């Protein structure tokens, strides 16, 4: 009787939603057409799919998701793909004209004629549920329509629903690799917008995941699909506790009460282990100690940040498979013993642990192998200030000469809107600095 | 459906390949070893009672 | 084909709006709806026989209409191909549908000729004209009512007949099962 | 959806557009009889961007052929794929401008343009949701450079929110075929800078240089030059018609490439370009494609990129390739050539990927780079213009049509103002 | 399709072949009250046998009463000029019996 | 995993499931009467077919 | 009969270097795109777990 609704807005959100939903369907045994096979069942128990799906009454299942875009290309590709029969036809909402990498276009001009339909669909989906845990929202943060529509959606939801929890899994631009040129602008604006509207945010930039793929999976020419598969595995490991029995279960509401010291500071970076290919996955025991050492290893963070440059506030780790609590305790004791990892003094105990019995599932044709154990990490640390500092520097470099400002001013935005977001980011930096100091 | 390996020309055999032949096996193993649990994944029987 | 021929209905546009990606395949239910909407009468057996092989072998949901459009539009013109100058399209006149009901399958038509001759002879001797009563009896001015009122007029002018030859005549000249038209009857008893 | 219409002006414009439409029809599998004979299902999904469907099942381009002389359109009709065009879209006069910008913009064009405006309005209102217009014309010919620019002014005045791209061929000093080129070139640039949303400059001199050095073919011809221009033109808007890893259309390109509203002149190039004998021996990879892309001699302009600094650059890839490799290659180029890239805007290169390769190639790339080196073109054009104008040579042929020297002086002053403020950002520092 | 009087139209045109350089020119004459924008059909140029190839037509591939492909349009040559008749017999190439255009 | 109810200390296996045969799970007696299509095919492969 | 055939009409209406690209470079099907290599495969409820380790040095590409 526990439910959660996932919102995919923008091309990046849709392309990561494809991976996460194919992974969920494969994990729960639902065929791509939406019908569970009459024979050849893969799992016992009941209402496991009820967290993400909803029984139609007889036969198929419907995802609890809605797709948004202002360009019809990706939505038409989805509607032509093999998953055409899965989604309801009136939740693949598509516009006519794109925002064209313009936050003002996506927030003031062409998103206001689609947010109404989106919110109506959200209400229709939420009426079906009874124990709604919260909302998940996916959006690339450096894109015009993604940023603007996410801003508008969360702004409307915060007042229509109120206390309900919302989780955002953003994809920030890399420190030096990027595909656009104006993305610092809308990244700053959207960070401003979602800072006061998101309960939990995750940093999932692309360069670090590229390095992870190059090192562990031994891939030299990866595409976006591998990155989306890794992100989907993170989501599955995160949400497995809602739909699978475990020794120590953790709910969605068990994150804001344990990882957010202050209402302003809710940005976290994720780590996952093990990432290994089948050619070498079976030559080592993959013990819990070694997988948690790999998880804590600084080069395996999915965001291009260095945890060695700052203190740790708190940590959240979820193990799935056949892990033992005394093994977990020994591993945490060893991690605390380690000297190169330091916590803040006002957080003596900084770990929240979870144990689940369902091992991760493997997608045929994918890169990962099959393992008995896995760990996913969500950590809050003072080291996250460097990304804000570097995007602030990049924003200042272009805003000194008022470059590209007219393309945003001409779409209803005021001239001073950039400035207020600027001091909001500076204030966030000062808040991190103030929290991180000793006593 | 094992791989070909039909081209095994003796005229191009290296010295260390010619000496260290597969011992205590009928032939050269080609299938990559995998544990039991990965082989029997997602295999569930069902009965009505 | 005959209905599209005579009523001049263009089914091309009403399928395009349901296939915006130029795929050429539309769901079967929308096909049923659009084909019923075009004023052409539909029968359950006829709808099932239109499903036939126009459905895709993959599940009972998809139906390709491009072949259907090509098959029904051949009557208007052979517009599909222009790069063969020898081939020539056929000017169109109504092809009557061949069916056992409308044809005198057994050979007794010779006595029908004898009856037609006898009617012609008697109508010539008595110089009787009776189209006016036929056109008076009906009000739709399309086809006369069934034979139970047709015998009344044939008896009004003194010219009755027994059960056998009347049965043969009404069977020959009946259309659609119960209706009995008259204009072709007058054109048959022609001078 | 989001379709665009096509308008052609002048003999050069018609010659370019004929090859462009032939290339597009070959790409989409449309025979010159207007009957589809393709093989891939993706060839018909987005055909409404450039085509209209007529009863009988044939496809007609939404192109308008407008000119002041019937000869060149009577010629282009008789060519292959010339029967596609609707005969109603042909609009022409009977007199001709005679390489006189004043005649083509004041006397004859102003009288004629009502009909072509009517047909343009009809074509623009026919579409479901207009995306923009694209124009092909030359800035050396009278009727083209005048009537087309007045048409641009009127179209902009009627559709203030849509996008206007123009592919312009400017006269070069080395290759000149007209004695009065600088006058109408300057007069055309004056009107183009204020109205055009996007402009792409092409030189016959650069096209000949490319055909002589890269392709190593003995006899370059206008057919080959138009083939170059047509491939480059189709590469820009391929991503609007075909699915890609990163979707990016003309509005996105303009937003990401134009820093300030008055700097919208771009210089383009295409890759790969190989000789016939060396096609079998070269290997197509992202590093090879990007090195031939950033090669200076491969540009379609007489402007030499290493005499200035790139403001922004854009690359449009076609085929199946890895985004990681693409991004690392562009980063490597930017790091190795840091001196040619302006510094007060970080990471000033944009990238895009489209999964459908051009017909007959494994990979291809289209390059659009806003570089500060184009000022030399304007400087030499203004030098020739002032050299001819200090003595009022050939001036009566323009002053006899109601135009005075004040307009010439204003055009020259605005042209030099453009050059100066465009060079300012080359030396501006942080 | 939509013309009440007609279902198919027959367009007639004359084909000129040049011996100087082996090039082909085709145009259709004008018809009074034809309502069709009629004129030159194909410029004076070499026409390959198939589209986008380098195998051009020669004078030995032309004959009367035969189908010919010109940019995926299939013309049917009905008759030839009187002067052309002496050319084939002078070159020794046999000609066929001409029909009439319907 | 469920220990056998006979007290021998051995876990149940694939060969303890037969249509029409009773079992014992924690003081209860289950009578099984039907199985899915896949299970029937699996047992036939080994050489131990199930009952009707 | 090598260069004596040239004429104005024939010369200017013939493309020399922009005809069809030579084959072995045409070997891409325009029908196949992204999201169709992997999300249009078919997907299987039970996969094939057999993996082979051959004694041949992997080709470098
Ligand atoms: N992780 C990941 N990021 C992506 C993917 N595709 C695009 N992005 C990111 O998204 C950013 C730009 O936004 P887009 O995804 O192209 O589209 P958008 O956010 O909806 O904005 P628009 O382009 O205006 O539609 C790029 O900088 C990429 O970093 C993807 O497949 N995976
Ligand atoms: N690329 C290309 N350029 C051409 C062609 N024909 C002419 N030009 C150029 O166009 C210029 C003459 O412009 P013109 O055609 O008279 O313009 P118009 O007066 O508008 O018709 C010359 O300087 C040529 O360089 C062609 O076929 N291809
Ligand atoms: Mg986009």
């Amino acid at each position: 009787m526990r439910e959660v609704i996932s919102i995919h807005v923008g091309q990046g959100g849709i392309q990561v939603g494809n991976a996460c939903w194919e992974l969920f369907c494969l994990e729960h045994g639902i065929q791509p057409d939406g019908q569970m096979p009459s024979d050849r069942t893969i799992g016992g128990g009941d209402d496991a799919f009820n967290t993400f799906f909803s029984e139609t009454g007889a036969g198929k299942h419907v995802p609890r998701a809605v797709f948004l875009d202002l360009e019809p290309t990706v939505i038409d590709e989805v509607r032509t793909g093999t998953y055409r029969q899965l989604f309801h036809p009136e939740q693949l909402i598509s516009g006519k004209e794109d925002a064209a990498n313009n936050f003002a276009r996506g927030h003031y001009t062409i998103g206001k004629e689609i947010v109404d339909l989106c919110l109506d669909r959200i209400r229709k989906l939420a009426d079906n549920c009874t124990g709604l845990q919260g909302f998940l929202v996916f959006n690339s943060v450096g894109g015009g329509t993604g940023s603007g529509l996410g801003s508008l959606l969360l702004e409307r939801l915060s007042v229509d629903y109120g206390k309900k929890s919302k989780l955002g899994f953003t994809i920030y631009p890399s420190p030096q690799v990027s595909t656009a040129v104006v993305e610092p602008y809308n990244s700053i604006l959207s960070t401003h917008s979602l800072l006061e509207h998101t309960d939990v945010a995750v940093m999932l930039d692309n360069e670090a995941i590229y390095d992870i793929c190059r090192r562990n999976l031994d891939i030299e020419r990866p595409t976006y699909t591998n990155l989306n598969r890794l992100i989907a595995q993170v989501i599955s490991s995160l949400t497995a506790s809602l739909r699978f029995d475990g020794a120590l279960n953790v709910d969605i509401t068990e994150f804001q009460t344990n990882l957010v010291p202050y209402p302003r500071i809710h940005f976290m970076l994720s780590s996952y282990a093990p990432i290994i290919s089948a050619e070498k996955a079976y030559h080592e025991q993959l013990s819990v100690a070694e997988i948690t050492n790999s998880a804590f290893e600084p080069a395996n963070m999915m965001a291009k940040c260095d945890p060695r440059h700052g203190k740790y506030m708190a940590c959240s780790m979820m193990y799935r498979g056949d892990v033992v609590p005394k093994d977990v305790n020994a591993s945490i004791a060893t991690i605390k013993t380690k000297r190169t990892i330091q916590f803040v003094d006002w957080c003596p105990t900084g770990f929240k642990v979870g144990i689940n019995y369902q091992p991760p599932t493997v997608v045929p044709g994918g890169d990962l192998a099959k393992v008995m154990r896995a760990v996913c990490m969500i950590s809050n640390s003072t080291a996250i200030a460097e990304v804000f500092s570097r995007l602030d520097h990049k924003f200042d470099l272009m805003y000194a000469k008022r470059a590209f400002v007219h393309w945003y001013v001409g779409e209803g935005m005021e001239e001073g809107e950039f400035s207020e977001a600027r001091e909001d980011l500076a204030a966030l930096e000062k808040d991190y600095e103030e929290v991180g100091i000793e006593t | 459906p094992p791989s070909q390996k039909g081209m095994f020309n003796p005229n191009y055999m290296s010295t260390t390949h010619d000496t260290y032949r597969p011992v205590n096996c009928p032939n050269d193993v080609t299938e990559l070893y995998q544990p039991t649990w990965v082989k029997m994944d997602r295999q569930v029987l069902r009965f009505n009672a | 084909k005959n209905i599209i021929k005579i009523n001049r209905l263009r089914v091309g546009e009403y399928f395009a709006d349901y296939d915006p990606l130029r795929k050429g395949v539309i769901p079967t239910n929308k096909f049923r709806g659009v084909i019923s909407q075009m004023k052409i009468d539909l029968d359950e057996e006829q709808i099932l026989k239109l499903e036939n092989m126009y459905i895709l072998q993959s599940d009972p949901t998809k139906l390709d209409y491009a072949s259907f459009l090509e098959d029904v539009n051949i009557v208007f013109t052979k517009t599909g191909l222009e790069k063969d100058p020898i081939a020539k399209p056929v000017p169109f006149e109504k092809k009557n549908a061949i069916d056992p009901r409308d044809v005198l399958t057994p050979q007794e038509e010779e006595d029908l000729h004898v009856l037609l001759l006898r009617l012609g002879e008697v109508i010539s001797k008595h110089r009787i004209m009776f189209k006016t009563h036929f056109q008076d009896k009906d009000i739709a001015k399309s086809g006369k009512v069934s034979f139970t009122r047709f015998r009344s007029i044939l008896d009004l002018h003194k010219l009755p007949l027994t059960d056998q030859q009347f049965k043969l005549l009404c069977k020959r000249f009946a259309h659609q099962g119960v209706e009995f038209n008259y204009i072709e009857f007058d054109e048959v008893v022609k001078k | 959806m989001r379709e665009i219409v096509h308008i052609q002006g002048g003999q050069c414009g018609n010659q370019i557009g004929a090859k462009f439409w032939e290339v597009i029809s070959d790409e989409h599998g449309i025979d010159p009889t207007g009957t589809y004979h393709g093989d891939s299902d993706l060839q018909l999904e987005r055909i409404n961007v450039y085509y209209n469907e007529a009863t009988g099942g044939r496809y007609v381009p939404r192109a308008i052929l407008m000119d002041l002389e019937p000869g060149t359109m009577d010629s282009v009709r008789a060519g292959p794929f010339g029967q596609l065009f609707r005969p109603d879209n042909f609009v022409f006069g009977q007199t001709g401008a005679g390489n006189n910008w004043a005649k083509g913009h004041y006397t004859e064009g102003a009288e004629l343009i009502d009909s072509v405006l009517d047909v343009v309005r009809k074509e623009a209102e026919g579409c479901d949701c207009l995306q923009g217009f694209q124009i092909t014309h030359s800035l050396g010919g009278g009727t083209g450079s005048g009537m087309g620019t007045l048409l641009i002014s009127k179209v902009r005045e009627e559709y203030p929110d849509r996008i206007m791209e123009t592919f312009s061929v400017v006269p070069s000093p080395k290759v000149s075929d007209t004695v009065v080129e600088p006058y109408n070139a300057t007069l055309s640039v004056h009107q183009l800078v204020e109205n055009a949303d996007e402009c792409m400059v092409i030189d016959n001199e650069a096209l000949y240089d490319i055909c002589f050095r890269t392709l190593k073919l003995t006899t370059p011809t206008y057919g080959d030059l138009n083939h170059l221009v047509s491939a480059a033109m189709s590469g820009v808007t391929c991503c609007l018609r075909f699915p890609g890893q990163l979707n990016s259309d003309l509005r996105k390109l303009a937003v990401n490439l134009i820093p300030f509203p008055r700097l919208h002149f771009f210089m383009i190039g295409f890759a790969p370009l190989t000789s016939r004998g060396s096609q079998q021996y070269r290997a197509l990879t992202v590093p090879e494609l990007t090195q031939q892309m950033f090669d200076a001699k491969n540009m379609m302009c007489a402007a030499d990129p290493r005499h200035g600094r790139y403001l922004t650059a854009s690359a449009l890839f076609r085929g199946r390739m890895s985004t990681k490799e693409v991004d690392e290659q562009m980063l490597n180029v930017q790091n190795k050539n840091s001196s040619y890239f302006v510094e007060w805007i970080p990471n000033n290169i944009k990238s895009s990927i489209c999964d459908i390769p051009p017909k007959g190639l494994k990979m291809a790339v289209t390059f659009v780079g806003n570089s500060t080196a184009i000022q030399e073109m304007f400087k030499r054009v203004a030098e020739q213009f002032t050299a001819m104008f200090r003595r009022k040579a050939f001036l009566h042929w323009y002053t006899g049509e109601g135009m005075d020297e004040m307009e010439f002086t204003e055009a020259e002053s605005n042209m030099n103002d453009l050059v100066s403020e465009y060079q300012q950002y080359q030396d501006a520092t942080a | 399709v939509e013309n009440p009087y007609e279902n198919y139209r027959i367009r007639k045109c004359t084909l000129y072949y040049y011996l100087s350089d082996g090039t082909i020119h085709v145009n259709e004459p004008k018809i009074m009250n034809s309502g069709i924008e009629q004129g030159v059909f194909i410029k004076r140029q070499q026409i390959p046998k198939q589209l986008n190839s380098t195998d051009y037509y020669t004078w030995e591939d032309l004959n009367v009463g035969i189908n010919i492909n010109l940019f995926e349009r299939v013309f049917r040559i009905v008759d030839c000029d009187s002067f052309t008749k002496e050319f084939f017999v002078y070159m020794g190439k046999k000609m066929n019996s001409p029909e009439r255009v319907p | 995993k469920v220990l056998k109810a006979d007290g021998s200390g051995v876990y149940l296996s694939l060969y303890d499931f037969q249509i029409g045969q009773d079992l014992e799970f924690f003081g209860k007696i289950f009578h099984i009467y039907d199985c899915d299509i896949y299970t029937r095919e699996f047992y036939e492969n080994l050489g131990i077919p199930q009952g009707a | 009969s090598k260069k004596t055939i040239l004429s104005g009409f024939m010369k200017n209406n013939s493309i020399v270097g922009f005809k069809e690209c030579l084959d072995s470079q045409l070997q891409l099907k325009d029908s196949k795109s992204e999201y169709n290599d992997k999300f249009q495969s078919k997907n299987r409820i039970h996969r094939d777990t057999s993996i082979f380790h051959i004694r041949n040095k992997s080709q470098i590409i």
